[PDB]
């Protein structure tokens, strides 16, 4: 029953974005079957089916626009017809919750530990900045959680709609730029240690972090500007989302650039970096910090991959296609999986610490060692 | 238009 109801709405969207009568008719045929497949409830479905036949008659005559109008009136009838969340949305909620609790407490503890050594050790500066980016990202989670609980209703305003869903993308660019800087530092410690003795100081590390943060912000603005709220009417609510309407080329362009700058180019460059570093290390007779950073780097690509795959696929698909509709329903889940980046670092630090007393003292040993 | 992220 609940599955047939989604069949109706899915084909309803198909009609809304239909190019000809053939697609309208095909969609309407599937709606009829789904409606009949699904005494007071019988009447409602009966009114629905008749309206489908009305629209179906118009589409059979070849009148596409008139048939689509009759299909829009079908939505008015739907309101007269068990508001449970989709499976992917529910999993997103579970993940969101865990990431929030672990990420807020975990990264707050990291910031605490590394703040003290931040002017004494370069590594503390690196790990501090990664934690701050992860903590800040987690702050959006309660509001994202709430909106999904309220079936995507967004009562927080336009400003929050632009900012809060953007913090995960900010986290993407900030994390990977910081990791790029950390990786450059690791590379130089191993292959150009004379550079490190002449240059490497807390001052340069803080400047590199400033630039990394700044660049991340600039990379986030374009998508930030394309977020809008949208008011719905059946059932009435307010949605928060992205708007590349009448600009399918830009949607595709954004998706591709995000794939390259946010995933592919870092994957290439950091894998080269650590191939150099690991083969050097393994051919000779500091691994603690190195092992931690590799883990954090690895976890970045593991948890962003589904986001990136679904993102690219949707951009190359028509919005009326079954595969697009399926991927759309998975969007929140994919972002929730990406959000695991914002709680995974403290988990990594504690596990790496286990292989070495209290929790803050354990983080100190792992995160504030000097080279 | 598309709610959420994509
Ligand atoms: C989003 C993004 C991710 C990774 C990159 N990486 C690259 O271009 C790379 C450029 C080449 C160097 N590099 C490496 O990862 C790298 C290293 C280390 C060793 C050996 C081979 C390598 F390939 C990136 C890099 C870039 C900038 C910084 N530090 C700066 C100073 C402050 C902010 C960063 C550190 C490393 C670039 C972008 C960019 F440029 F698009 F923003
Ligand atoms: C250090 C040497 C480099 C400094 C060079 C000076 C840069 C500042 C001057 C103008 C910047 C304007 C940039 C405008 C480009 C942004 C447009 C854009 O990002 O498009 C987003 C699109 O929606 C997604 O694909
Ligand atoms: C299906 C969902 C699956 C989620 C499950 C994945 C969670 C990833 C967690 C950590 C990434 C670690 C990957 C392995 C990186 C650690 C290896 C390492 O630290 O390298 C040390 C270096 O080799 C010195 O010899
Ligand atoms: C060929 C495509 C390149 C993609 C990576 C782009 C940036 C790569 C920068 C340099 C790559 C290898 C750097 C080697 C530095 C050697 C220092 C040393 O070996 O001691
Ligand atoms: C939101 C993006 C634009 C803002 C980016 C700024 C990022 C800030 C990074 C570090 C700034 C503070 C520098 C640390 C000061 C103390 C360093 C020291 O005295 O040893
Ligand atoms: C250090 C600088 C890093 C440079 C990274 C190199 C990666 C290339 C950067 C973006 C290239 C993506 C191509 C954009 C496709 C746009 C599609 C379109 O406009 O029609
Ligand atoms: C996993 C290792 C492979 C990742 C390294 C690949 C790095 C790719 C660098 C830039 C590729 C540019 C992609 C061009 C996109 C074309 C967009 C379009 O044709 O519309
Ligand atoms: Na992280």
């Amino acid at each position: 029953l609940e599955d047939n109801w989604e069949t109706l709405n899915d084909n309803l969207k198909v009609i809304e974005k239909a190019d000809n009568a053939a697609q309208v008719k095909d969609a309407l045929t599937k709606m009829r079957a789904a409606a009949l497949d699904a005494k007071d409830f019988r009447h409602g479905f009966d009114i629905l089916v008749g309206q489908i036949d009305d629209a179906l008659k118009l589409a059979n005559e070849g009148k596409v626009k008139e048939a689509q109008a009759a299909a829009e009136q079908l939505k008015t009838t739907r309101n007269a017809y068990s508001n449970t969340l989709r499976v992917p949305d529910i999993l997103a909620l579970v993940i969101f919750a865990v990431v929030f609790l672990v990420g807020v407490l975990g990264n707050a503890l990291v910031v605490w530990v590394t703040a003290f050594e931040a002017k004494r050790t370069i590594n503390a500066i690196w790990f501090l900045n990664l934690a701050v980016a992860d903590f800040l990202s987690c702050l959006a989670l309660p509001i994202l959680f709430t909106s999904i609980v309220q079936h995507h209703h967004w009562p927080f305003g336009g400003a929050a709609c632009s900012i809060l869903p953007s913090l995960i993308l900010l986290n993407m660019y900030a994390s990977i730029l910081l990791l790029a800087t950390i990786s450059a530092d690791r590379f130089l410690l191993v292959f150009k240690p004379i550079w490190c003795q002449n240059f490497r100081g807390a001052g340069l590390a803080w400047i590199a972090c400033a630039v990394a943060w700044g660049l991340a912000l600039l990379l986030t603005i374009p998508s930030f500007l394309y977020r809008v709220v949208r008011e719905e009417y059946f059932p009435p609510k307010v949605l928060c989302g992205v708007d590349y309407s009448h600009d399918k080329r830009r949607e595709r362009a954004v998706a591709i650039v995000r794939l390259v700058l946010g995933f592919l180019w870092p994957l290439l460059t950091l894998t080269i970096c650590y191939t150099f570093i690991l083969l050097r290390t393994w051919s000779r007779r500091s691994t603690k910090t190195l092992k931690v950073v590799v883990a954090v780097v690895a976890s970045f690509f593991i948890f962003w991959l589904p986001y990136q795959v679904t993102g690219i696929m949707m951009s190359f698909l028509e919005p009326s296609s079954p595969t697009f509709l399926l991927l759309k329903k998975l969007d929140s889940l994919c972002v929730s999986f990406a959000y695991i980046n914002c709680c995974i670092n403290p988990i990594i630090y504690v596990v790496a610490g286990q292989g070495f007393k209290s929790l803050p003292s354990l983080l100190r040993n792992v995160l504030t060692e000097e080279s | 238009f598309a709610p959420x992220w994509r």
